[PDB]
């Protein structure tokens, strides 16, 4: 029901993958709600939301308003809840507001218990914040995003993933000896690595510039097919 | 050109590209229709140039024996001298058009309606100019309770024109043309994500003409209301988010 | 710059050029094999343009490259980076 | 050459809508497509508004490969029925179809740099009476800079810009001498029009030229000067 | 390239207006909505 | 001088760029001391530091030991100050220790007054922490590492760069249209962009596997030459 | 994490991969 996608490393493509996965789920007839937990709030821009749209659940909670009115509907089977723009002073001092977003966990629990949303994707950052840990606790399933390179290989042996987190590969190049070696090592060593990997496709680099998910921006791209396969796998496995 | 003058000299053809299948087949037909049965026509694949249906077409065209690329040169020559002392005793029709038409009797790819699917499969199975129990395989897949059947249909991306798919009765029905039972898993892996069996609970497979016909007859007795349509087509410019309250 | 399929990038200096291709001198040791499709990166002001070439002749550190069938915009970029220079 | 003028380019107005229209002419008779392709590619790369620049290829051979290239890259292409007066007659015939305010002529071997019209047209927009501007194709370079002091810089046959209305008023490029360029410059000077010279390299393409070319020019020039006198 | 030409001579006040760069930038802003939104 | 390298986004290539820059500066005859401040602590491995080597300034101060004792002598003109490995509980609870790492700042000022090292490179993370802000203030010059993609272009217009920080482009790819468009936009929308670019070289991908700087790994690669050019520019400009 | 490094050196390609890159060999021990 709850599928939280978190990046082992920054820049692996957590937000674009989350948008593509949400679009693929909504293309299969499932009700989808996307929640951007990233403080930078870059997920809204992938759904044709104006950059000046300051609304967001976190912004409403900090301002004392009701976050439920901050929801944005993309399509009948896809709803969006952007984080909300934060002022420079707030970004410089995250500790002054990190503990003020407690009620969002209760709201997400109520949304899950409602049944109107069959899938509630959460775009999580990597900052070890208390709200992030609470969201991980309320997440039924997790997907840790890694890339086939030395940095992610190093990370996978010292930092602890949340329990139950499958490993997903993104930005997989073609014709790199070190990358092939690391991929084979992960195939024969990493039990939680998913069977699906997403090759480097310029469609993923152009989806954010086009302010659309890669599924809607270009369905015929290889990235779209891989994301749809990942969505079907998630439906099969994470449903219960 | 030299073969049209020879009467019984062995003719061994080496094939390297798929585009040269039909003209070479035509030329083999010409040789079998001009130089009698005493001639020995052989086909030698080099890297990858032939399919089972194309191999059968070459055999019907007048080839004494096809040598696949897997066999090395020594075994190739061994078979070439093995065929010594034999005459072509099979019948080759005058018209090459029928032989070419046998290579692809469907010529329609993609999702089809249930009535259209049944009609096409039955018409292919009713063609006398096709091998018996080798025309293809019909497989019915039962989805895991995790997903519905339309999503399973959206999962598959077959690549050959002879593959047809449809949805009916909570089952995915697939007809694969000119596919053997042994290499069914290879075809499924080619037309699905690799972990088949993690995407369906169970399967039913038919590869015999009578079994396929009986399955078609059984399938024709189904309610039209359970027949599905592609999800992207039914579901389907910039979309502006409309603000609303989450309740 | 010359980019291999392996991802190795090597700095080079162009010795001579013509419509058939360019002959360049490669700094350092590089085991570039003839018949290997490589990418030639040329600098125009502060921009970089990439041209796909195939090595047709290697004479020690001197390497000759030939252009695959080019497009119109690629041709204009090539003529701007090769002939219409600041010389 | 007592006092070389050392003329420098006048900046163009920052409003790109006030810039004039230029028609580039590349005349060829027997040059292979390889030579003319580079010049045309460089011409399309000239930094100038696209709606204010039209490129024309003038092939006297009627060669179909040139027509195919012109159609592919979009540059215009005109071949004459007859072949009288050679390059001068070719340009005169092509002038009946052009509609630009200025006519630039480039040889096949010369490669126009993208900063050609930007550095050239400022004086035409500034000084109205200026009808011709010449760019270098050493000794010749300084004789042409010194001549610009006295307004005696003459057309050298290539890499020049000519104002359209004065050119059409004098009856086009002169065709009575082997050196049409010098006679055209003389006719322009006779009516009170002024000529300039900018010593900024284009791309110079051809290298050395050898004495074979050196003598071609040296002779065709002496005969033309004698005829003009 | 342009800087080298301006260094080989004085050319102090001739501000270069790259038509190709401006046209490519305009096309890019027309094609990618995010860039158009942020630029203006 | 004191130069601090920080990335506007995770995984832009800040650590590898810092290590390559330190090697390039030390190979030109300048004494360079490089300090690892990111909690991930991945700067050590580029200098043949064993993974089991848990000695680091952060751990040294957390155990009551002397942080100066955690230094390592790599070469006569490069010394390293490893951050040190953190336990899983420490990683999941940064607040319990993130305020106890301030002692390194004044010690770094003392080191700046020592004069032994002509360059003090700092691996500045982007956790928006108090220590990060203090170290950034202590840095005489700041280099922001960005990539030519949609995410970095979005971030540059909604996140604040360090005062006087100059932008360096890493992971400049080949044959990407959106990359060319964004770079052309930045050529005039930004005035802080350096004239040098770092390409996508396989040597930079393999350097971390070989536990060597890219120049030390292979000095004939173009990325190493670009790093050397960056070092020369820093010498000519960031001297004071 | 779930790491099973046992019985890895039994493959030629994996052994070559571990040998070529010291980081992989160091981690796999
Ligand atoms: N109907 C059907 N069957 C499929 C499909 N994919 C695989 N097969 C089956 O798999 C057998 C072995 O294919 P292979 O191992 O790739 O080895 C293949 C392959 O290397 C080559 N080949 C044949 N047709 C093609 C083609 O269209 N493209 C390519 N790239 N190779 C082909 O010929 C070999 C032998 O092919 P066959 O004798 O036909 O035998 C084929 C065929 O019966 C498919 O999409 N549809
Ligand atoms: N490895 C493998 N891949 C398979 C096999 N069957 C199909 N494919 C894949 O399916 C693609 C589409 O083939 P098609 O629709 O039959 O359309 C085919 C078919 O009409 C024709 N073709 C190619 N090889 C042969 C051949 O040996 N015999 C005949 N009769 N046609 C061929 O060329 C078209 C283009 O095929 P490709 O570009 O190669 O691309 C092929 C290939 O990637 C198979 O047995 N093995
Ligand atoms: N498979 C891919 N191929 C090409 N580009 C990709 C791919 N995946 C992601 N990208 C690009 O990489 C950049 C980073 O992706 P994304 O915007 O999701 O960042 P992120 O991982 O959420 O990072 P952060 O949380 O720091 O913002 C984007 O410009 C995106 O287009
Ligand atoms: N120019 C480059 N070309 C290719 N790969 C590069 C380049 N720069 C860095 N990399 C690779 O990118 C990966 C991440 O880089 P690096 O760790 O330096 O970034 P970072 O911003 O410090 O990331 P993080 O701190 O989030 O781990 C490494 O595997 C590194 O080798
Ligand atoms: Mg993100
Ligand atoms: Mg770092």
């Amino acid at each position: 029901a709850v599928l939280g996608l978190q990046g082992v490393r920054g820049g692996v493509g957590t937000t674009t993958i989350t948008a593509a996965l949400a679009w693929s789920l909504q293309m299969l007839g499932e009700n989808v709600l996307v929640v951007d937990a990233c403080p930078d709030n870059l997920l809204r821009l992938s759904f044709n939301v104006d950059f000046t749209h300051r609304q967001g659940w976190a912004r409403a909670m900090l301002d004392g308003q009701d976050w439920r009115d901050a929801g944005l509907r993309y399509t009948s089977q896809l709803d969006l809840l952007p984080f909300g723009q934060l002022s420079i002073e707030e970004q410089e001092n995250p500790q002054h507001w990190q503990t003020r977003l407690s009620d969002i966990c209760s709201g997400l629990q109520q949304l899950k218990a409602s049944g109107r949303y069959q899938w509630i994707l959460i775009d999580l950052p990597r900052d070890a914040s208390q709200i992030t840990h609470q969201l991980l606790s309320l997440c039924d399933h997790s997907l840790a995003i890694v890339n086939v390179d030395a940095n992610c290989h190093i990370r996978l042996h010292q930092q602890a993933l949340p329990d139950g987190a499958h490993i997903l590969i993104n930005n997989f190049r073609i014709g790199s000896q070190v990358q092939d070696d690391i991929y084979q090592l992960w195939l024969q060593s990493q039990r939680r690595l998913l069977p699906m990997l997403i090759h480097r496709d310029e469609a993923m680099a152009e989806c954010l510039a086009a302010k659309q998910p890669v599924g809607e921006y270009r369905s015929d791209a290889l990235a779209a097919e891989e994301i749809l396969t990942l969505a079907n796998w998630c439906l099969l496995n994470y449903s219960g | 050109n030299e073969a049209r003058t020879a009467q019984a000299a062995t003719v061994v053809f080496s094939l390297q590209q798929n585009a040269q299948i039909e003209p070479l087949a035509r030329s083999i037909h010409t040789l079998r229709r001009q130089r009698g049965s005493a001639m020995k026509i052989l086909v030698r694949e080099n890297t990858a140039s032939l399919r089972a249906t194309d191999e059968r077409l070459l055999l019907a065209c007048g080839a004494n024996m096809v040598i696949p690329w897997n066999a090395p040169l020594s075994r190739c020559l061994t078979m070439i001298e093995s065929v010594q002392g034999q005459k072509f005793s099979r019948y080759v029709p005058e018209d090459i058009t029928t032989l070419l038409s046998m290579t692809q009797p469907l010529k329609l790819r993609g999702f089809q309606k249930w009535d259209v699917f049944c009609n096409a499969v039955n018409n292919m199975m009713n063609n006398p100019l096709l091998p018996a129990h080798g025309k293809g395989v019909l497989v019915a897949l039962r989805p895991v309770p995790g997903i519905r059947v339309e999503q399973a249909l959206t999962l598959c991306r077959p690549n050959r024109t002879g593959d047809i798919m449809t949805i009916g009765g909570n089952r995915l029905v697939l007809f694969l043309s000119f596919c053997r039972i042994n290499d069914l898993d290879t075809a499924l892996n080619h037309i699905f994500p690799l972990p088949t069996g993690d995407i369906f609970s169970n399967r039913m497979v038919w590869f015999e003409d009578d079994q396929i016909s009986a399955e078609l007859v059984q399938m024709r007795l189904l309610a039209p209301e359970q027949w599905g349509m592609p999800l992207p087509l039914t579901q389907s410019w910039r979309r502006i988010p409309e603000p609303m309250r989450l309740l | 710059a010359i980019a291999r399929e392996d991802g190795h990038l090597f700095s080079c200096t162009v010795q001579d050029f013509s419509d058939g291709g360019l002959g360049i001198k490669i700094n350092g040791q590089a085991q570039i094999l003839e018949g290997q499709k490589v990418n030639l990166l040329l600098k125009r002001g502060q921009q970089e343009y990439v041209f796909p070439t195939q090595v047709a002749r290697v004479m020690g550190n001197e390497v000759g490259l030939k252009l695959m069938p080019l497009t119109t915009q690629q041709h204009i970029d090539f003529v701007q980076c090769t002939f219409a220079r600041a010389d | 050459v007592v006092w070389p003028l050392n003329r420098q380019p006048v900046p163009l107005p920052k409003d790109m809508s006030l810039w004039p229209s230029v028609d580039i002419f590349v005349p060829t008779y027997n040059e292979d497509l390889n030579v003319v392709k580079n010049t045309i590619y460089a011409s399309l790369g000239i930094d100038w508004p696209k709606d204010k620049l039209n490129i024309w290829i003038l092939d006297d051979g009627g060669r179909e490969e040139f027509r195919q290239f012109a159609q592919n890259v979009g540059v215009k292409y005109i071949a004459r029925t007859t072949h009288e007066h050679a390059k001068a007659g070719n340009i005169n015939n092509a002038l009946k179809y052009a509609k630009g305010e200025f006519v630039s002529i480039f040889d096949c071997d010369h490669v126009p740099t993208r900063s050609f019209l930007q550095m050239t047209m400022g004086w035409f927009l500034k000084e109205k009476q200026l009808a011709m501007m010449q760019t270098p194709h050493l000794f010749y370079g300084l004789v042409q800079d010194g001549n610009d002091m006295w307004d005696a810089t003459f057309f050298c046959g290539s890499c020049a810009v000519i104002r359209r209305k004065p050119l059409d008023e004098i009856g086009g490029i002169a065709v009575e001498t082997v050196t049409e360029d010098a006679h055209t410059s003389l006719r322009l000077h006779r009516r009170g029009y002024t000529s300039a010279y900018m010593r900024i390299p284009q791309a110079a393409g051809l290298a050395t030229e050898s004495l074979s070319a050196h003598i071609g020019q040296r002779i065709r020039w002496a005969r033309g000067m004698v005829q003009i006198f | 390239d342009i800087v080298a030409l301006k260094q080989a001579f004085s050319l102090p006040d001739i501000d270069y207006a790259d038509i190709s760069q401006r046209e490519q930038l305009a096309a890019a802003l027309k094609r990618w909505p995010l860039l158009a939104e942020f630029a203006q």
